[PDB]
């Protein structure tokens, strides 16, 4: 159990980053929503100003 | 073992000789494995796995608070000279003469 318990800690680790450097301006927004993580089809289209 | 099997994916070539390596390298592993169980008590064991499972956790947050510093790093800093050439160091892939990467 305790070793699980630190595999999924590493998963979330591994996961943090994975939103942090493929998926370009999230920080902001993780704070709220509790609940349902339904997969939010990450719209690619906003960055660029150009 | 399995990096090698992700490499041979990836590199379209499938050589058609590289299977009986494979198998000697598991049965290896097999082995080895086994002393490994033989040798040591199982909650050692679970507790070296552990151990190891932190230290991955631990250079994942190193490398994201790293790139992530990258990420926010554009370029006004000066060239600080900093002086002390130990050993040689180039770069963590061996060398790096490119930055020429002006913006």
């Amino acid at each position: 159990d305790k070793y699980l318990s630190l595999e999924e800690q590493s998963t979330a680790a591994l996961t943090s980053f994975t939103k942090e450097h493929f998926f370009e301006g999230m920080s902001k927004f993780v704070e709220g929503s509790d609940e349902n993580f339904q997969l939010v089809q990450l719209n690619v289209n906003s960055f660029g100003e150009d | 073992f399995l990096r090698s099997l992700h490499d041979d994916s990836i590199s379209s070539s499938v050589h058609p000789g590289k299977e009986d390596l494979r198998s000697l390298s598991h049965q290896q592993w097999m082995s080895m494995a086994e002393k490994v169980w033989n040798t040591h008590t199982p909650n050692h064991i679970l507790a070296a796995l552990e151990r190891l499972t932190l230290n991955s956790t631990q250079e994942l947050k190193k490398l994201q608070f790293s790139q992530a510093a990258d990420l926010s790093k554009g370029p006004s800093c000066q060239l600080k000279e900093f002086s002390e050439p130990i050993t040689q160091s180039r770069s963590c892939n061996e060398s790096t003469h490119l930055d020429p990467q002006e913006t």
